[PDB]
């Protein structure tokens, strides 16, 4: 029975973002946490078949030489939303000497997070963590695709965010260091993940005010990992 | 300003051009290139307002390519040629004109070989040998001299020797060096870069 | 114009018209593509031909640049228009840097796409799935394929059309480095996969090869009676 | 020769075939079944 | 208007066009008419019922003509007649303004046809309830063309549209030829007219246009009630 | 000017059943000349043709949009076209471009497609057009021309009488004109068939 | 004003498009066509719809349309939207010779109209073209040619074509009777008339019924022969006294 | 181009010399300036040829259309109102100088319209190059309420002394009455110039020029 796609419930909320709010739960988890050393990140890649060659699936994309990102389920919906952000710190940029704000970038997100309509099409199905070292020190945010952006300390979305976000507020606090949150990360993906945790499985992503670009070849993982 | 020359044979067509860029009064490049290979038996060659030569090389070349990639062969020369000119009498009355001067040189498999002869007003012509500029007063005279239709090719290589030898005669240019292209049955072959040695 | 959205979410957090014009894809012919270190191969099965026509005008491989090859499954006529906006950008790409275009842009063009294609007012998806296989610059060969929803994602070896879950497990079980070590050995391979796959009596074996410093060239199906012919005589001399 | 004839004939076919060739069969007083019943009996149950 | 523009026409699970088949039947609902050529020109003839004794007949008309020589009625309904009437006026003008000669009847019928067919593929809109008879005579033969809601078009030899179109078109099998004067052409017209309609026949009830090379021409009630002397 | 640009020259005349139209072949640039080739005569279907002349530009593009409506024209109805039609034609195409006007001057000489009649007829480059009965000539050697036709011109003329006295009329306007020569191209036509000559003109 | 909206768009969920395939049923009666090209030449062939006796015929044409000079196309389906296919389709080939000045190959043609059906296929809901349409023609680099438009813009070559229902068994009837290359213009008028003599079922072909046009290469010319009625009464008398020269084999 | 208009007692006689000169060249003897619009209605034109001949034929198919969509006769002022209007919108870049005449149910009614788009209702009209010459002949003689041959022969006179004294006039003389029930149009009325018989047959021979290439080509 179909009605018009821009219809409110009988409770309150809408239909189709509610929907897009279920259509987040099937995608590979993610894990972001916010430490003042700076801002870690991880996730899952998947890996299907042997034949699917494992270096091109992108999960953690660039926005700019200090923002980062990672996303979820859609792939392609987010390729768009990458793109566009992007454009969109780069006329910052342009037109103002300075970096755009990561709070700023998320802001020009959810300004068309949702304008779905039929004139001026369905809303997007993405999550998203975005990172980064602004002035304001390091920072990470999350948002949706109603557009309800808030900033968090250390989120986890997905298909395992519940036991994610239950572990992970057993083992955070304030104080954390940078390499004890990377381990920290990674147990929890090994607990939740489930293929056997190698070399070709996940991707970190770390932006530093020291390490000033976010910066991750393969084989540190492997470091990091055998450090298990 | 300068000419590029394109003398038609039996089954060969002699293009030239030459390899100066001007400016103001100096010799900004003395290596230049006009070449612009179309397909594999089509060249061409540009000359005329210094800005769209380029781009013309860029809508003509990237749509025959256009063609070639998407019926599965090579254009007629006669086809593209007046494919160029319809883009020009398109494009001659708006308020964005193209001034360029371009004769057009290519070679079918069963028409043999074939020239054309453009214009800054988008006319086609059938030419036996054809000009442009300055250079074509001062050299048409000699090549309607010397001219056989049935002429063989070394023949032509000394009749534009002997053409040259009267452009660094009575011109008020420099002209230092011409490169030359032969097209046959074969394809697109280069041959030696003509120069004069100086001092 | 047509002010509406045709591909709504469901209620249980799907898009029911990418989801399901996969089955489009599912319900066509049948081709697998691997690569060499140095020759790449490729080629569809089930033409399922009327074997006394003419066979020009439905050829499934065809190219973009003189450096980038195709293959789809699902319906021919998505491909078509496909492949005739992918030529215009791949030659608008070569008008601006002058470079041979790079596969992954003319892959992140099909999918881009694609996907801007099933996200507006009312355009139907399309219900293709392409393999695109070229070896760009200083020899790389690589192969990427497609997918309604529109997620360019490389492999090492193709499992799409009718069957594919069959034709993948074969590659599965045949991951052998030593295949892609001889370029007739893999010719060979691709030849023994799609034999393990259809009828493959020889003419709707449909394939074609780029040694990466050429162009694709189309194999006389003489020459593929030989090769399943030696693939037959290895065959006895398992046993 | 009938495999190739329909693409997409099912088991209901071969039977109305393989029945329609008899029918022939007997229609003539015979026992062994020639081509040209099943050519007739192809061209009776496909194209009818 | 909306955004909307999708078209409401469907085909059938058998693959049919159900609203010209209604439209096709709507047609057939509507008033009789009979339209003969006959060597030297054609006829056209319609049955023209006042509801009651009140209405006038000097109002609406049902043979039209669209230039100086072609001629045109229908059978179906009035109100989309007149609108791709005036349609057909606006396209013949087009015409004699490029060539500056006047234009043949195919080429009317061409141009209509496409109209018509272009309609009823467009969207949110319901196909015409009308099928025509054009005739006109260009370049010494005339014409008679006969088109439906379908978009089609054909040419007939002596044909009708309406009410009992079967039974007048087993009289035109039976009673027509291959050659005629213009005169006859009405006798077998009013005789099959009088086929199906009401017994009072005047000058009224029917509605009678002709064609001669000489032109067009559409008679008057005058000789329309000089004609049903020894009626039919 | 503008028409001074490309030289040009275009005649067409009336016989007694028959018609004859003739051009020049010169082509260059205000003084330099090009080719001895240049086609300015068209076939527009059988036993009728049309002449172009002023600046070739106009002449090709003119000459292919309407070949364009002609081919469509004569698919759209299987006749084959009369004259006065494509007269009314080529005024509607030059008159679309009223303010943004093309640089020609048409000439229409054909045979009648039912009858013998002859037809000449000629327009301006806003389209106005103009039908007589002796000759029409377009192009800047028009005075000359004039000279020849109102001075050589009998009302019944056999083909070779026609022949030689629109050949007599080309080449005396022709060697007067300076920027107009180099050849004359001749077609004479009638019901039967269609003959084309050229003449030994001066090369100068 | 979308429980209004017809939805002739959306994939269908048994798998296969749905008002596609039923635009196919609609292909499915009212036509029978097919053409036999194998060497020097290539026809096409017609059956009357409307073989009623108070028409005119007077067109000088009729299911044939010749588009070009060289090309010309059979249709089946609805009438008058393939007179707005064929009117664009003349439009597009007589553009590209404006473009070019050389006359146009078939297939960029074909793919031009398939372009089309397909942009009325992919978006908004309109009504596809019920149509599919056949092609003979000429071109200077393969010569004689045959093609086959259908309503999804799919097409493809062949060497004996098909539209109508009533003509699956004709195809059944040119792989048995298939030749490699053998049109000598009498044999292959002798095949295609012994196919539609068989696949209608109207007794003994009367010539009125049918239609038979050819394309010949000249020259100059490149004719097209909308051939004439007694030489098709001559053919039938012809086969049906080769009919009887085969009957007595039993 | 001297063209003129007149209205006698019943009805308008228009006239017209068809020199169609182009430049300083007379490049037409016999041109046809008096226009159909209605088989009431006619018009004359002047200056710019094809614009008069493009503007009077789209005047005369909206007429024709209107006056077939209505099912009388039209009027004249309707004629003048699209004219001065469609003029009006171009900004008198159209140079189409007009005498517009017919007889509606009203009576005669003559109209000039100048290509700006200024008109005026008048008893007599002359347009053109020479029509100043045409005017000065009416002026001098003419009367209300004239008969017919008296009006023929006040056009004819006028016309003719445009003719005698314009350089772009000059050819035989147009005629055109149109009456409340009789239409009627007269090219040759009074052919004033003869032209001398040839003094020298300057014929040319069967061969007398040299031909280089031949071809002929059959037909049916």
């Amino acid at each position: 029975y179909d009605r018009g796609v821009n219809t409110f419930s009988p409770e309150g909320r809408l239909f189709q973002v509610e929907y897009a709010i279920e259509a987040i739960k099937l995608g590979s988890t993610a894990i972001g946490i916010q430490t003042s050393e700076g801002v870690c990140l991880a996730v899952e890649k998947r890996i299907t078949s042997p034949l699917m060659e494992p270096s091109s699936i992108e999960k953690i994309v660039e926005i700019d030489a200090h923002i980062g990102c990672a996303m979820s389920g859609l792939i392609a919906d987010a390729k768009t939303l990458i793109d566009k952000a992007r454009v969109e710190t780069q006329n910052h940029w342009f037109t103002y000497n300075e970096t755009m704000t990561v709070e700023s970038v998320t802001q020009a997100v959810s300004n068309l997070a949702l304008q779905f309509g039929e004139e001026d099409s369905r809303p997007f199905g993405v999550a998203l963590l975005f990172g980064g070292v602004d002035e304001k020190g390091p920072q990470l945010f999350h948002m949706d695709p109603s557009g309800t952006f808030v900033q968090c300390d250390a989120r986890a979305i997905g298909s395992a965010s519940e036991g994610a976000q239950s572990s992970l507020q057993e083992v955070y606090h304030k104080s954390m260091t940078l390499k004890e949150a990377i381990k920290s990360s990674l147990i929890i993906l090994k607990q939740v993940m489930e293929e056997k945790l190698n070399a070709t499985n996940i991707e970190l992503a770390t932006v530093q005010p020291g390490q000033n670009f976010h910066m991750f070849t393969k084989e540190e993982l492997e470091e990091v990992i055998k450090d298990i | 300003m300068e000419y590029l020359i394109g003398i038609q044979g039996p089954d060969y067509v002699l293009v030239a051009s030459d390899r100066v860029a001007a400016s103001n009064i100096v010799q900004m490049k003395d290596d230049h290139d006009k070449m612009f290979k179309m397909s594999e038996k089509i060249l061409l060659l540009c000359v005329g307002e210094a800005g769209d030569t380029v781009q013309f090389a860029e809508y003509i070349q990237k749509n025959v390519q256009l063609y070639k990639m998407r019926n599965g062969y090579e254009l007629s020369p006669t086809a593209a040629a007046n494919f160029t000119r319809r883009n020009l009498a398109d494009c001659l009355r708006s308020r964005t004109p193209y001034h360029v001067n371009l004769l057009l040189a290519g070679y079918d498999e069963h028409e043999g070989p074939a020239l054309y002869y453009m214009d800054y007003l988008a006319a086609l012509a059938k030419a036996p040998f054809a000009a442009h500029g300055y250079g074509a007063f001062l050299t048409l005279s000699i090549l309607d001299r010397y001219y056989t239709p049935t002429i063989s090719r070394e023949r032509a290589v000394e009749l534009l020797r002997k053409c040259l030898e009267e452009l660094q005669k009575r011109f008020i240019l420099n002209l230092p060096t011409f490169s030359v292209r032969i097209i046959d049955k074969n394809g697109i072959h280069d041959l030696d870069n003509i120069s004069f040695p100086k001092q | 114009s047509y002010d509406r959205a045709i591909t709504v979410f469901s209620p249980d957090g799907h898009l029911f018209q990418v989801e399901y014009a996969q089955e489009a894809v599912k319900k066509g012919s049948t081709a697998v593509g691997v690569r060499g270190r140095d020759i790449v191969v490729l080629g569809v099965e089930k033409k399922s031909v009327a074997k006394l026509q003419d066979e020009r005008t439905v050829r499934k491989i065809c190219a973009l640049d003189d450096n980038v090859c195709m293959a789809f499954a699902g319906l021919t006529a998505d491909a078509r228009i496909v492949i005739n906006r992918a030529r215009v950008e791949c030659q608008s790409h070569r008008l601006t840097v002058e470079d041979p275009v790079t596969v992954e842009y003319i892959t992140r063009y099909i999918a881009s796409l694609k996907q801007r294609y099933t996200q507006s007012n009312g355009r139907r998806p399309f219900g293709i799935s392409a393999l695109i296989v070229g070896f760009d610059f200083d020899g790389t060969p690589r192969l990427y394929q497609t997918d309604p929803s529109g997620t360019y994602h490389a492999w090492k070896a193709n499992a799409i059309g009718r069957g594919a879950k069959s034709v993948r497990e074969f590659l599965e079980k045949n991951y052998t480095d030593e295949a892609i070590e001889t370029d007739d050995l893999t010719i060979k391979l691709v030849i023994k996969a799609l034999l393990e796959v259809v009828q493959s009596g020889g003419k709707n074996i449909e394939l074609a090869v780029m040694r990466r410093d050429q162009s694709l060239k189309i194999l006389n199906p003489e020459e593929i009676e030989k090769y399943v012919a030696e693939i037959e005589k290895e065959k006895e001399e398992n046993e | 020769d009938l495999i190739m004839a329909k693409d997409d004939l099912s088991g209901a076919d071969i039977k109305a075939i393989c029945t329609e060739a008899g029918l022939m069969a007997l229609r003539e007083r015979r026992m062994k079944v020639t081509n040209e019943d099943f050519k007739k009996s192809k061209e009776n149950v496909l194209y009818k | 208007e909306r955004g909307y523009s999708f078209s409401l026409t469907t085909f059938s699970p058998s693959g049919k066009l159900v609203q010209i088949e209604y439209a096709l039947a709507a047609v057939a609902g509507g008033a009789p008419s009979v339209g003969i050529k006959a060597a030297n020109g054609v006829v056209l003839a319609t049955e023209k019922k006042q509801k009651s004794i009140l209405y006038d007949e000097r109002s609406v008309h049902k043979v039209e003509p669209i230039t100086k020589h072609i001629g045109l009625v229908y059978s179906g309904m009035g109100p989309d007649y007149r609108v791709l009437v005036h349609r057909a006026r606006k396209l013949a003008q087009q015409y004699y303004l490029v060539y500056q000669e006047p234009i043949p009847t195919a080429q009317l019928v061409q141009r209509v046809a496409s109209v018509m067919q272009e309609y009823t593929q467009s969207g949110g809109v319901r196909p015409f309830g009308v099928s025509l008879l054009i005739c006109g005579w260009n370049e010494g033969r005339p014409y008679l063309f006969q088109s439906d809601p379908s978009g089609a078009y054909f040419a007939w030899k002596a044909t009708a549209m309406g009410k009992n179109y079967v039974n007048g078109k087993t009289f035109l099998e039976k009673r027509y030829n291959e050659d005629l004067e213009l005169e006859d052409a009405i006798h077998t017209a009013i005789l099959t007219l009088k086929e199906s309609f009401e017994g009072q026949m005047t000058e009224d009830n029917i509605e009678v246009g002709i064609c001669n090379e000489a032109g067009f021409r559409r008679l008057t009630p005058t000789e329309v009630k000089d004609y049903l002397a020894a009626i039919a | 000017s503008i028409m001074s640009y490309n030289g040009g020259a275009v005649m067409a005349m009336k016989g007694k059943n028959c018609v004859a139209i003739a051009a020049d072949r010169r082509f260059g640039i205000q003084a330099q000349m090009v080719t001895t080739d240049f086609q300015k005569i068209f076939p527009m279907g059988d036993r009728l043709y049309i002449g172009l002349a002023g600046l070739a530009t106009d002449v090709q593009t003119v000459a292919q949009r309407l070949k364009f409506r002609l081919n469509l024209y004569e698919l759209k109805e299987g006749r084959q076209i009369k004259p006065y039609t494509l007269m009314s034609m080529v005024a509607n195409l030059l008159y679309e471009k009223r303010f943004g006007p093309y640089y020609t001057e048409p000439v229409i000489a054909g045979l009648d497609p039912k009858t013998f009649k002859p037809f000449i007829c000629s327009l301006d480059l806003i389209g106005c057009p103009m039908v007589t009965d002796d000759f029409v000539v377009s192009g800047t050697c028009a005075e000359q021309m004039y000279g020849m036709c109102e001075s050589l011109w009998e009302p019944n003329m056999d083909p070779d009488h026609l022949f030689e006295t629109i050949s007599q009329a080309m080449l005396n306007a022709v060697d007067r004109d300076a920027v107009s020569g180099m050849g004359v191209i001749v077609h004479i036509i009638e019901k039967d068939k269609i003959t084309t000559r050229t003449l030994k003109a001066r090369m100068d | 004003s979308r429980r209004y909206d017809s939805r002739t768009t959306i994939f269908s969920p048994e798998g296969r498009l749905y008002q596609v395939e039923y635009a196919m049923e609609a292909i499915g009666h009212a036509g029978t066509c097919l053409g036999i090209l194998a060497n020097d030449g290539v026809l096409l062939a017609a059956e009357r719809r409307n073989i009623h006796k108070l028409l005119d015929e007077v067109f000088f044409s009729e299911k044939i349309y010749k588009l070009n000079e060289d090309m010309a196309c059979s249709v089946a389906g609805i009438t008058s939207d393939a007179n707005v296919l064929t009117n664009e389709l003349r439009l597009i080939a007589q553009r590209y010779l404006l473009q070019y000045q050389e006359p146009i190959p078939c297939e960029q043609l074909v793919t031009a109209l398939c372009d089309i059906k397909q942009a009325y296929t992919q978006f908004g809901g309109k009504r596809p073209f019920g149509v599919s349409l056949l092609y003979i023609g000429w071109d200077k680099h393969y010569g004689f040619q045959l093609y086959q438009s259908d309503p999804s813009g799919n097409y493809g070559g062949w060497k004996a074509t098909c539209i109508g229902n009533n003509s699956a068994a004709a195809v059944s009837m040119l792989k048995q009777d298939y030749k490699e290359g053998e049109m000598t213009l009498k044999s292959a008028l002798a095949l295609a008339i012994k196919v539609l003599n068989k696949t209608m079922d109207v007794s003994k072909l009367s010539a009125e019924k049918v239609e038979i046009a050819t394309l010949t290469r000249e020259n100059g010319k490149t004719v097209i022969r909308v051939l004439k009625q007694k030489e098709v009464e001559q053919l039938i008398k012809k086969h049906e006294e080769e009919e009887a020269k085969a009957e007595r084999e039993k | 181009t001297t063209i003129a208009g007149v209205v006698y007692k019943d009805g308008i006689v228009l006239g017209a010399d068809t020199r169609a000169t182009e430049g300083m060249v007379v490049a037409d003897k016999n041109c046809s300036k008096i226009h159909f619009i209605s088989p009431n209605i006619y018009c004359c034109g002047a200056g710019t040829a094809a614009d008069t001949d493009m503007t009077t034929q789209l005047i005369s198919s909206n007429l024709e259309l209107h006056s077939l969509s209505t099912g009388r006769l039209p009027r004249v002022v309707t004629a003048n109102r699209m004219l001065k209007q469609m003029l009006f919108r171009y900004q008198g870049y159209i140079g189409a100088a007009l005498v517009l005449g017919g007889v509606d149910v009203t009576g005669p009614h003559l109209y000039s319209i100048y290509p700006h788009g200024s008109t005026d209702k008048l008893p007599y009209v002359t347009m053109g190059s020479g029509s100043l010459a045409a005017m000065a002949v009416f002026e001098d003689k003419f009367r209300p309420d004239m008969e017919e041959e008296e009006a023929k022969n006040l056009v004819s006179e006028a016309i003719a002394a445009g003719i005698f004294n314009d350089l772009g006039s000059g050819s035989n003389i147009d005629l055109c009455v149109i009456s409340k029930n009789k239409l009627d149009f007269l090219r040759p009325y009074t052919v004033p110039n003869k032209k001398g018989t040839r003094l020298g047959r300057y014929r040319c021979e069967k061969g007398t020029t040299a031909v280089l290439t031949e071809k002929i080509t059959p037909l049916e």
